RNA sequence: AAAACAGUGAAAUUGUGUGUGGACCCGAAUGGAUCGGGCCCGUCUUGAAACACGGACCAAGGAGUGCACAUACACU
């Protein structure tokens, strides 16, 4: 270690760490959105979402 | 008589145009201006024309901006003043003298209080039609030792130090200065 | 195929003449024959080469590079241009005082017939212009 | 500014429009490019070796001693694999170095504020026959740039689709498509990337209409809304003046899109049409006028000549002759 | 310039790849991480980082942050929280501008500067400084202290 | 407009470079007469101060 | 473990024929004997032609990379 910085603190020590990707985004939103209309027959004249009071 | 002679030469080469530097911008409007201003260095010893030539040329941290209020005051009473940078506006201002300022950019904002308030921006361009013999111009600059990364530089273990530690900080954690002088 | 250019030809003799035939062979490429005969910088830290030892061969360096008229000039006095289409040709038309043009390898017979013809016209010297197309 | 006129399905022009104030605007082929960039690498698809390839084996060091390299070698009888050098990069079947891994950043951002910008330039340089010609669509046989077709265009088949665009002039520029079809050159000829076509005009509509499933069969006709009109259609390769049909909607359109100069625009929050640093790339020649030519010295056009030392041209410049005289 | 080449490029062809030829690279020739402290690296803390070997202050086990944020304007920025077109409104007009710093998410009024238009001006917030009173009763105009 | 004042310039500086050039000849004329009599004035006076220490 | 097309068919290495030399390189030449200069590369080292170590020969493979966190510079 040489010069000035910041000192380190980089937490990478444990080898049992699991890493998480996101390549699902787009797709997983697609889904989300087909259940939403799918559901929305089902129940043709009502709302999808209740009323909610305010706090 | 000699010394004399040599040293009046030193100072004017210490003012010309360099000619081997150009800007770095791939901008073409950009080297469109700076094309103009090459052409007129190399046909005038004008001080004032040389210093704008040379500052065109410097980084974008070089050009540090300037607040309304800032040029206001580096003004020294002179009706045109002119800046190689950005104007950006002063919330803590709201009337000024009337004033016409000839520079790179200006703000949304800063445009509309200097109209408001009467007085022009116009593109450094122009400049020989707004003035006639450069006479009336004043020319200012920023200070990029201003920046807030500034504060960090040198050793925070020196005795008289008053340079800042880079630190983590919290509501109790961070370390201090302890060798300046209060 | 015995051309030259009008503007050079009392000269093209002395031009020729003066060119150097050194080659700059890599170091020891005689000895094993692994080592090909392109250059490459030596750079041991007891290399005779290197240290530049009478005796030893001569580097490569700026000091050797020709003058800026003379250069790229084949021995005819032209430089040269590369073309593939008809519509290439069409280029050299105010240039045709320097320049010469050269027909790429792997235009086939029948297209080249076509370019020939246009190079008739238009006054262009190709330098290739047996070529493939002598039977 | 200027009118432009509507064409007509029979080819009759008659209603005129004015022109929106987007095009108005300078152009910045930096900007255009860096974000060209950027925005192309949003589309990747990630790839990796697998997560222990080459390190399979039981393999272990013989150590020094032997007459041998201390690279780790395989344990096995009976095969003439037994004593091969097992796991290193340097050996046959061993792991690669620092192996490709799936944690890469495949995106890039890019500001909002430049991108709303570059596609506003883009959209500029659609209309100024230099750039269009530039990228290599021949417009010799168009009478005028831009082209506006009316709505009440009624087609519904290809075969009455390729007629109206005959008679806007587009033919040669068609047929410069069609006859490009080549095999790539390249691995990419094995991985789904086989053909390679020339990029003809786009067509832009806002409105649904037949006249969209009429044109979409012929060779090298692309279509987007204006609404999320793209850099990479607007600019491929990163360099710009596609040529572009207008529906007469979309035109008028592009006024509430980028708004006015110096005016904030309703349907894109926060963004407003700027200024440059110099209106124009002409400004050189200011140098020229009156109030400059005041300004200047005269100059000195008298040059010295280079030093000379040779004996016989020095003498010629210095003629010596001596003296008797001693003091 | 937004793309340039590698350095790593330009050393094909170079032995040592710019470590040198006598100190090489090894794999830790000092220690890992920030360790050595007191020690070998004894004159880095000295001069970069002095008051890092110690123990300071009072502890509290649990704290809030969201009991204890908040944030603080100058008098002289006062008029700066409207809107240049309100602001134009205000100072030729014979009406009271009443402004209210909650509504920005300021909270504290400190004594920075003269403000903008020495003309009357309602100010509300949860507290002020001593030269901040004086200057706002300066021009007539007054502090409502609030929640 | 600009276009047309570029020709004005590059007539206006031809005019110039022929008359500063016919100035020139004409003082290097000059000088060439003055330095004929000069030499002729300081290789006498020369012959002039030796006598002087001879006296 | 090895092993694709009954394609193309490099180098190391071998036989036959024709030429030029007696380890070979650089500079300069003859009809023709040759003249002058040159110790074996890579590497640690105050110091290598070394009685310091690695290298029989050819092809193909073969070593400053990716992510996180602060940072100075250039560009928007």
């Amino acid at each position: 270690m040489r010069g000035n910085q910041m000192l380190p603190n980089n937490h990478f020590n444990k080898g049992s760490m699991k890493f998480k990707n996101w390549f699902n985004q787009p797709m997983r939103a697609l889904k989300r959105k087909e259940v939403r209309e799918q559901k929305s027959k089902i129940c043709y004249p009502n709302p999808l979402k209740k009323l909610r009071p305010v706090v | 008589m000699l010394k004399q002679k040599m040293f009046e030469h030193y100072k004017k080469k210490a003012i010309l145009f360099d000619e081997s530097r150009v800007p770095r911008t791939k901008n073409v409007f950009y080297q469109s201006l700076f094309s103009l201003y090459k052409k007129v260095c190399e046909n005038t010893e004008n001080e004032i024309v040389h210093k704008i030539t040379k500052r065109l040329t410097m980084s974008r941290t070089e050009r540090h901006p300037l607040k309304l209020s800032n040029i206001i005051e580096q003004a020294n009473g002179k009706e045109i003043v002119v800046f190689v940078g950005k104007v950006l506006d002063d919330d803590k201002i709201l009337e000024i003298p009337k004033i016409t300022i000839v520079a790179l950019k200006i703000s949304k904002q800063a445009k509309e209080k200097l109209t408001l308030n009467g007085g022009e921006f116009y593109t450094l361009d122009k400049l020989f039609y707004i003035s006639k013999d450069l006479k009336d111009v004043a020319l200012v600059k920023g200070d990029k030792n201003n920046r807030k990364c500034t504060r960090y530089f040198g050793a925070s273990g020196d005795k008289g130090s008053e340079t800042y530690p880079r630190t983590r900080k919290g509501a109790r954690r961070g370390e201090r200065r302890i060798k300046n002088k209060k | 195929m015995d051309i030259v250019n009008p503007s050079l030809s009392k000269v093209i003799d002395i031009i020729n003449k003066g060119k150097s035939k050194k080659q700059f062979k890599r170091f020891q490429s005689w000895r094993v024959k692994r080592v090909s005969e392109s250059w490459r910088k030596p750079r041991g830290i007891d290399n005779r080469m290197r240290r530049k030892f009478g005796g030893a061969p001569d580097m490569p360096g700026i000091g050797y590079k020709k003058p800026n008229a003379i250069r790229f000039l084949l021995p005819n006095g032209y430089r040269k241009i590369m073309v593939a289409c008809v519509k290439d040709l069409e280029a050299l038309i105010s240039l045709n005082s320097f320049y010469c043009a050269e027909i790429r390898h792997a235009v086939g017979s029948k297209k080249r017939i076509e370019i020939l013809e246009r190079a008739e016209e238009l006054g262009i010297l190709v330098i290739n212009k047996e070529g493939k197309l002598v039977k | 500014s200027r009118q432009v006129n509507i064409i007509e399905q029979d080819g009759t022009s008659s209603r005129t429009t004015s022109v929106p104030a987007v095009f108005n605007l300078n152009v910045r082929q930096d900007l255009i490019s860096f974000t060209h960039k950027n925005v192309a690498m949003n589309s990747r698809q990630p790839y990796a070796v697998k997560p222990g390839a080459g390190m399979r084996h039981s393999a272990k060091s013989w150590g020094t001693g032997r007459a041998m390299a201390r690279v780790p070698r395989v344990r096995a009888g009976g095969t003439r694999r037994a004593g091969q050098g097992a796991n290193a990069n340097f050996c046959r079947g061993g792991r690669m170095f620092a192996p490709t891994n799936v944690n890469r950043r495949w995106n890039r951002k890019t500001l909002l504020s430049i991108r709303r910008y570059a596609s506003a330039m883009a959209v500029a340089a659609t209309s100024i026959p230099a750039y269009v010609e530039g990228r290599g669509h021949r417009i010799e046989q168009i009478e005028n740039i831009p082209l506006v077709l009316s709505n009440k265009i009624d087609t519904e088949k290809t075969k009455e689709g390729i007629k109206i665009l005959y008679n806007l002039g587009l033919k040669e520029e068609l047929d410069k498509v069609e006859e490009s079809k080549n095999i790539r050159a390249g691995k990419g000829k094995w991985r789904n990337r086989r053909y390679v076509l020339k990029k003809g005009p786009l067509f832009v509509y806002t409105s649904e209409t037949s006249f969209t499933k009429a044109i979409r069969n012929i060779p090298g006709v692309d279509t987007e809304r204006v609404e999320n009109l793209s850099i990479l259609d607007l600019a491929p390769g990163g360099q710009a003046g596609r040529l572009i049909i207008w529906m007469e909607d979309a035109f008028e359109k592009l006024t509430e899109i980028y708004g006015e100069m110096n005016e904030e625009s309703k349907f894109k929050k926060g963004y407003t049409m700027g200024m440059d640093v110099a209106e124009n790339i002409d400004v050189e020649n200011i140098f020229y006028s009156d109030e400059v030519q005041e300004f200047i010295d005269i100059p000195n056009f008298i040059k010295k000549d280079k030093m000379v030392m040779e004996k016989n041209k020095l003498a010629e410049i210095q003629q010596y002759v001596e003296i008797e005289e001693r003091i | 310039m937004f793309n340039k080449k590698s350095k790593s490029r330009k050393l094909r062809g170079h032995v040592s790849h710019g470590y040198g030829r006598v100190g090489k690279h090894r794999k830790h020739p000092a220690g890992r991480g920030k360790s050595g402290g007191l020690k070998h690296l004894r004159s880095l803390f000295q001069r970069y980082h002095p008051d890092h070997f110690r123990k300071l202050g009072i502890v509290m086990f649990h704290r809030n942050k969201n009991a204890d944020f908040t944030r603080t304007v100058n008098v002289s920025n006062l008029w700066g929280l409207m809107k240049l077109e309100e602001q134009m409104k205000f100072k030729s007009s014979a009406e009271v501008p009443v402004v209210d710093c909650r509504n920005y998410g300021y909270l504290k009024v400190l004594g920075g500067g003269d403000l903008s238009v020495k003309k009357p001006i309602v100010v509300i917030a949860r507290q002020f400084t001593k030269d901040a009173e004086e200057k706002i009763n300066a021009v007539g105009g007054k502090c409502v202290v609030a929640a | 407009d600009l276009i047309a004042k570029k020709e004005q310039y590059n007539l206006r500086m031809e005019e110039l470079q022929k008359k500063q050039q016919e100035q020139h000849l004409k003082r290097v004329e000059e000088n060439k007469k003055y330095a004929e009599k000069r030499t002729v004035e300081l290789l006498e006076t020369y012959k002039k101060i030796a006598l002087e220490q001879q006296l």
